């Protein structure tokens, strides 16, 4: 019954924010907000939480 | 261009993208635990401070200053808390603190080794460092408060991720284990001691504020290396044993209850006075000992007398002057003593003291030892020059002793001295001894201030004190009134009074020495601010024209940043577009005229065909006027120039709100009528408001403008909300101004040009927190949505809560984040942008403090403007917000790497930065916060609190000028006045001491030497009395009998009484001067206004007003008119101004009203202050016991006789009496209340009443025995009546005193209950006291007219008529007047009859 902005459902909501998708990557966030103002397709078109996840991506370098 | 953060993301030269700035918030996440939803929030709080900090300067150095301010650099707090406690190394600091001057395994070795490990850093472990700190303190709840325990968390977390047990761990932690883990229980321990669990709720258990642990407490705990290792867990082992990579992992397992403890207690207020102040006393009274020991040669000359004129010996003068160090090394131990009460034992630092004393106490010996000797018989029977020149070395070792114990601090007298391994300081140097010094003229003005002040007073004071005492000393202390004396004692209560007169002058003049000081203080700063401005260059004999016609100029060279542009527009053109948004600004609200406008505005009509006749200026350069007058008057201070819009950073406004209105209902308009108040109040606005009303248009949108006018007039946050969002507009104004090729490149496209201002005016200006909006009634919501829907930019933060997860659990709490693009859910609410979880419920103590804890996390940019409910805003003061700014000092500095090897820290140029810059018309309210400086040490607030916090910290204040904020005691006995006290230089703590805490002190001494001179006179006029006098004049010879045979010397005492009172005029004049400056610019119910005075100058005025008119009658003197005048003004006064006081109908009205309304060690210390009102007492007694002594008469010999039983039974008797009739309620069926119930509900009254008619019939009593003896004599009853009352009060302050420190409640409630019934009774009189003595006043019949005259020099002179009321109203009215006429004249012949019937009684009596 819920749903994100650009129409697209929701499945695993959010510990602290129900509204909110779990795995939502914080650059995600800024585009919506972005949108939130002014109606543009190209905010929409952007999005890379499907592809990547929350994990962090390949070839990132290691600390110690 | 349309990207989120263009100064960084734009660039090609940034050092990191935001795609690997993402993911090392990912990974962090992931490794610790932290909540996502907080993650995302700081995500966005340090791209917009990346954003901020790269539009003057490039990303590299952007990225290098943000790591020194939060991490590595000098002015970071994480490094502070590193050397003060892994290293250990404040004394060290310390040390060179102190002598920072001469400099301008070991401290440098340490700093040079933490520069070169900081130097090599990349950029990705710059940015870990810095997101690692962010994530901390976004989850921190309450131990946001606590900087300290805060930073050891951070290091712990730090240690723990580079093992490798987080390395090669293969699963995440479980997302929520930091905050279940760390914070909680730390919660748990700050609220359980708190509040306590009964019948499932909370409630605040009471008990003395030394067993309660504060913020401040847990936080000095991380300060010392000693209390880390008070860290304790479960199984018994301590913390800092197990290796650094495992602390993090066992931080859940710590037992806070047995490991945090109090640090600093409070005891009498005495105790902190004297501890706290100590270098003043030690100036004081020193000076004022050798003073008076110069001068008075009598007690130690041997068979002295003037007319033989033998000197004493001069070793002896020079011997007795040099008692003044002893003095000063008393005082000095004498605080020590009291200092060992307020810190622990045991704790770090507390050893110190011990070290000190017995150097102390060594220099007192020293200045003791050579003045026993020099004062032994030996050489007082032989004469030595031995003995002289031991004398005069022991005048200079004493001068010598005072001034280096009047100007060094107490706190680090002997550091250099001991050089012992163990704390050389009593408080840490770091966090509390960190002063930012001063540079240039402004350092020595502060040592020449002070220097002229203290040469003047030093100087004045002698020459007062020379004279004025000289002579009454000699004369009293010689004189001898022999009698016989009263046998029960001897002779000594008759031969002793004028020694105890003199004794009495000396402790007056002694008090009166220290009222000087402040008036020549007041009188050096007035006189150098006169002087400070023709340095200045300050005119005002310039015309106000003169001012008007520079105003175009100024606007052009301070206002726009014209400078960079190059020079393709005229000036003119410029000046105009914003004066007139000004002045069209000022019409659309309402305050001028269509026909005012053109006199004002530019115009555009003269021909075209030419192009210099485009333009012309107004004629007028050839509240609206108010605030036209301030900014013309502001724009004449120098200005620093500002910087383009796009290069200016970014700030935020915050707002707490509670229960204030939103918007005023419609009843709020029509009932009462606010509307016609309004009207009346506002007209010429309502005139032009309903003008301008038919000119657009049950009427809703009329009655919607009749809302929004009324609340806009209104206390309401409409009315402050619509007030500062001036700063959007201003900012769209002067982007668009300052480059006319952007509104070119558009070419009419009007939408796409205020979208783009628009985005632009997003970037560089952001807040209420609601902690209600969860719980408002439903037309509280209508109107909150009304602000969303009227400015789409605002935001809103609220607490939000849940049912428990768990059943029988507490629920759990959020806050959230709204504004008005949120999307609308279908039950009515928004959808939140963020929802972060707290420990639980964060109101823990009241005020706003805790309001904006939490809704700190949400702001944003760099700095933060303060701001309250009910606040108002200008345009034209929103347009010079970029200058406000750049008071700050850091918008047009060079930058420098701050790790270079080479630079030493004496080099450095950037070690104070400024904290706080507060407006006005060093302490001060804040208005503007350095948000990076004040949130890593602590919160935003408790202002005068937060302006000390930050000054010990090491941080610097600063004051606005040409900045306006449109704005419409004795618990300080804290740590900061401590700290500031025992650690300030001399100078500074002059300049410290004279402005906040000297007045209350100079209000103090005032009221005690009234009293003292009251006691004086009373003494003097009763032996002025039994004396035989005699009279002589300045041109007597050196000495001759006078014509009187045998009489005594007293005509300097009564000119002593003249010289005191012309001091104290001059005294009260200069202290009225203000009130008189304040007032004189702007040309309630009796019970009210008598409860507001009550306690304050009213008994102890009525008080000296009896011994006034003792003095008066007994003896005459012509000063005492002074006295007199002022008392009674002073009486009198607030019931002068009191509007139609002069009406029968008020005056009734009131009087009903009045009527109606009366309708251990510690053992000792709490009881040694009963001793002032005992010496008070005992020189009343004597001054009324010597009277009755006879001595002015030849006394008959061997006859007894004694007075003494009659005052006991006098004070006595009344007490008894209320005892017996507390006795009579209980008999008469205290056990069962309908008798009390049927007979009289507050049965207590008649009691009272019956209290206060025998407390009048005993006095009556008084003076029908007294006039037994004396059918003519007056005065001999006043001074007994005194003593009377003075015993009163002190036996009601010892059981008081006694009762602080089956029936045994029942005595307390009864010992309170005697008490009551005394003060009522004495209010009782009191008030008809007052009241008869207008009765002439209202009987004329002209006072109305003469009394409505004074309305015309009231400023507003606008009275309407009351309200009408029905007929009966009148006839109660007018029957409650008779009733009451009746009762105030019954009252009035009581009082007269019990005067004139002891006068018919003296007479027909024996
Ligand atoms: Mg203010």
């Amino acid at each position: 019954v819920l749903c994100d902005v650009f129409g697209q459902p929701i499945t695993q909501a959010d510990i602290s924010n129900p509204t909110r998708a779990r795995d939502e990557r914080p650059l995600d966030t800024i585009r919506s907000f972005e949108y939130a103002v002014s109606g543009d397709p190209v905010w929409a078109q952007q999005l890379e939480t499907p592809t990547y996840g929350f994990r962090v991506r390949p070839d990132f370098p290691v600390f110690g | 261009p349309n990207e989120p953060y263009p100064a960084w993301t734009a660039d090609s030269q940034s050092p990191v993208s935001i795609e690997q700035i993402e993911d090392i918030f990912i990974d962090l996440t992931n490794r610790l635990g932290f909540q996502r939803d907080s993650m995302r929030n700081m995500f966005d709080h340090f791209m917009v401070l990346l954003d901020s900090r790269s539009s003057r300067m490039s990303p590299d150095q952007a990225l290098l200053s943000l790591h020194a301010d939060y991490i590595g650099g000098d002015t970071a707090n994480y490094k502070k808390w590193y050397f003060a406690a892994q290293l250990d190394m404040d004394d060290e600091i310390g040390f060179r603190n102190m002598s920072l001057g001469k400099l301008s395994n070991s401290l440098e070795a340490a700093d040079f080794r933490w520069k070169a490990k900081m130097n090599q850093l990349s950029p990705l472990e710059r940015v870990r460092h810095i997101a690692l700190y962010l994530l901390c303190w976004g989850e921190a709840n309450q131990v946001r408060f606590t900087a300290e325990c805060l930073c050891f968390i951070y290091k712990c977390a730090l240690d723990y991720l580079d093992s490798p047990l987080c390395q090669q761990r293969q699963e995440p932690m479980p997302e929520g284990d930091f905050l279940n883990r760390v914070i909680t229980p730390i919660y748990h321990f700050i609220r359980n001691q708190v509040y306590e669990i009964v019948d499932g709720r909370f409630v605040k258990r009471e008990r003395d504020h030394n067993k309660i642990v504060g913020y401040d407490d847990l936080n000095q705990l991380f300060w010392y290396p000693e209390g880390i290792a008070k860290i304790v867990l479960e199984d018994g082992t301590k913390l800092i044993e197990l290796p650094l990579e495992e602390r993090y992992l066992r931080l859940g397992d710590v037992v806070w209850d047995d490991v945090f403890f109090k640090t600093y207690k409070e005891t009498r207020t005495w105790l902190h006075l004297v501890t706290n102040f100590n270098r003043i006393w030690v100036m004081h009274i020193s000076i004022f000992w050798m003073y008076f020991a110069y001068n008075s040669p009598t007690f130690y000359t041997h068979n002295y007398q003037q007319l033989v004129d033998n000197q004493p010996l001069a070793a002896y003068k020079w011997a007795s002057c040099a008692l003044g160090g002893t003095v000063a090394s008393l005082i000095q131990i004498v605080a020590t003593l009291c200092e060992w009460s307020f810190v622990p034992r045991k704790w770090a630092g507390a050893q110190h003291l011990s070290r000190r004393f017995w150097f102390l106490c060594i220099i007192f010996g020293i200045n003791l030892g050579p003045i026993i000797f020099v004062f032994a018989y030996d050489k007082d029977t032989v004469y030595s020059t031995a003995a002289h020149v031991v004398a005069a070395v022991m005048f200079f070792v004493a001068v010598a002793t005072i001034i280096f114990f009047s100007i060094m601090p107490l706190g680090g007298l002997f550091t250099s001295y001991m050089k012992k391994s163990t704390r050389r300081y009593v408080a840490s140097q770091t966090f509390t001894a960190a002063f930012a010094p001063l540079h240039g003229l402004d350092r020595w003005m502060s040592y020449l201030v002070w220097v002229t002040v203290f040469a003047a007073k030093y100087s004045e004071s002698y020459y007062f004190l020379v004279l004025s005492l000289r002579d009454p000393i000699r004369i009293l202390s010689t004189t001898a009134m022999r009698c016989t004396g009263e046998y029960w004692w001897g002779a000594v209560l008759c031969k002793v009074q004028p020694k105890i007169v003199l004794g009495l002058v000396i402790a007056t003049d002694f008090i009166l020495f220290f009222l000087d000081t402040y008036l020549w203080y007041i009188i050096v700063n007035t006189i150098f601010s006169v002087g400070k401005s023709f340095y200045l260059g300050i005119s005002i004999l310039t015309p106000w024209r003169n001012i008007f016609t520079r105003l175009p100029k100024r606007i052009y060279s301070k206002i726009l940043a014209t400078t960079d542009m190059e020079i393709k527009y005229k000036p003119k053109v410029l000046i105009s577009q914003v004066w007139n948004a000004i002045i069209i600004s000022m019409y659309r609200e309402h305050l001028l005229a269509i026909d005012h406008v053109q006199k004002l505005l530019y115009h555009q009509v003269p021909s075209e065909i030419e192009g210099k006749r485009t333009l012309r200026a107004p004629t007028f350069f050839v509240e609206a006027e108010r605030r036209i007058s301030f900014f013309a008057q502001s724009l004449s201070t120098p200005i620093p120039e500002p910087l383009p819009v796009d290069n200016m950073p970014t700030f935020t406004v915050l707002t707490p709100h509670y229960a204030e209105r939103i918007l005023l209902s419609l009843r709020e308009i029509i009932r009462e009528t606010l509307l016609e108040y309004l009207k009346q109040l506002h007209p010429v606005e309502w005139e032009c408001f309903v003008k301008d009303t038919k000119i657009l248009a049950a009427a809703p949108e009329y009655t919607l403008r009749t809302r929004i006018w009324a609340s806009l007039r209104s206390q309401t946050l409409y009315r402050t909300i619509s007030g500062f969002m001036n700063y959007s507009r201003a900012i769209k104004l002067l982007y668009r101004v300052e480059n006319p090729e952007i509104v070119q490149m558009f070419g009419g496209n009007a939408e796409g040009l205020e979208r783009e201002l628009e985005k632009m005016a997003r970037r560089k200006f952001k807040l209420v927190s609601m902690q209600r909006l969860a719980k408002f009634k439903p037309h509280e919501l209508e109107n909150a949505e009304f602000l969303l829907r009227a400015y789409p930019d605002l935001q809103i933060a609220y607490l939000d809560e849940e049912p428990p997860l768990t059943e029988g659990e507490e629920p759990r709490i959020y806050s959230a984040l709204i504004d008005g693009h949120c999307e609308i859910l279908d039950n009515g609410r928004r959808r939140p942008k963020f929802r972060v979880q707290l420990s639980g419920n964060p109101i823990l103590g009241d005020g706003k403090s805790d309001n904006q804890n939490h809704a700190l996390i949400f702001y944003r940019g760099e700095y933060i403007q303060l701001i309250d409910a009910n606040q108002d805003n200008y345009l034209e003061e929103c347009l010079k917000i970029r200058s406000v700014l750049a008071e700050f000092e850091e918008l047009n500095v060079e930058q420098v790497n701050p790790y270079a090897p080479g630079l030493r820290y004496e080099e450095q140029t950037t070690n104070h930065p400024v904290a706080i810059v507060g407006a006005r018309e060093h302490y001060g309210h804040p208005d503007f916060i350095n948000a990076t400086f004040m949130t890593t040490r602590g919160g935003v607030s408790e202002d005068i609190y937060a302006g000390m916090n930050a000054m010990l910290r090491g941080g610097r204040i600063k004051h606005c000028e040409y900045y306006q904020c449109g704005k419409g005691g004795e618990q300080m006995l804290s740590r900061e006045y401590y700290y500031l006290g025992t650690q300030l230089p001399v100078d500074r703590f002059l300049t410290f001491y004279y402005a906040h805490p000297g007045f209350h002190l100079n209000n103090l001494f005032i009221q005690l030497s009234l009293q003292m001179f009251m006691l004086t006179l009373v003494n003097l006029s009763s032996l002025a009395h039994e004396s035989i006098m005699c009279i002589y004049d300045r041109n007597k010879p050196k000495t001759d009998v006078l014509v009187p045979i045998g009489c005594y010397n007293f005509q300097p005492a009564v000119d002593w009484v003249r010289r005191y009172t012309l001091s104290i005029f001059i005294v009260f004049w200069i202290a009225f001067v203000p009130i008189v400056v304040q007032e004189l610019i702007e040309r309630i119910p009796f019970s009210i206004l008598y409860s507001r005075f009550a306690g304050s100058a009213i008994y102890m005025g009525a008080r000296s007003m009896l011994m006034l008119l003792f003095g008066t009658v007994a003896h005459w003197q012509a000063p005492l008119l002074w006295f007199w005048a002022s008392l009674s003004s002073l009486i009198f006064a607030p019931f002068v101004f009191n509007p139609h006081q002069f009406a029968w109908e008020d005056f009734f009205l009131d009087y009903r009203d009045y009527i109606r309304w009366l309708s251990a060690h510690r053992t000792n210390l709490i009881m040694a202050e009963i001793i002032p009102c005992a010496i008070y007492a005992a020189g009343c007694f004597i001054a009324f016991t010597f009277i009755n002594a006879q001595t002015g008469v030849k006394t008959t010999d061997d006859d007894r006789v004694n007075s003494v039983l009659r005052i006991i039974i006098c004070t006595l008797a009344p007490i008894a009496v209320n005892l017996g009739v507390l006795f009579f309620c209980m008999g008469m069926s205290c056990c069962s209340g309908p008798l009390f119930g049927m007979c009289c509900k507050k049965t207590g009254s008649v009691m009272a009443g019956i209290a206060h008619g025998v407390a009048v019939i005993v006095h009556i009593a008084f003076f029908i025995v007294m006039w037994v003896l004396e059918s003519f004599n007056f005065v001999r009853m006043l001074i007994g009546v005194v003593t009377c009352i003075q015993c009163q009060r002190l036996i009601f302050h010892c059981m008081t005193a006694l009762m602080l420190t089956a029936w045994t409640q029942p005595s307390r409630e009864l010992t309170a209950k005697v008490i009551e019934l005394s003060e009522f009774a004495a209010d009782f009189v009191l008030g008809h006291v007052i009241l008869i003595c207008q009765l002439p006043l209202i009987i004329i019949p002209k006072i109305d007219k003469f009394h409505s005259i004074m309305l015309f020099w009231l400023k507003p002179s606008r009275q309407i008529r009351p309200p009408i009321y029905s007929l009966k109203q009148t006839r109660l009215r007018k029957r409650m007047v008779k009733k009451y006429c009746s009762l105030y004249f019954l009252v009035l012949a009581i009082f007269a009859g019990c005067i004139i019937g002891p006068a018919v009684a003296s007479a027909k009596i024996h």
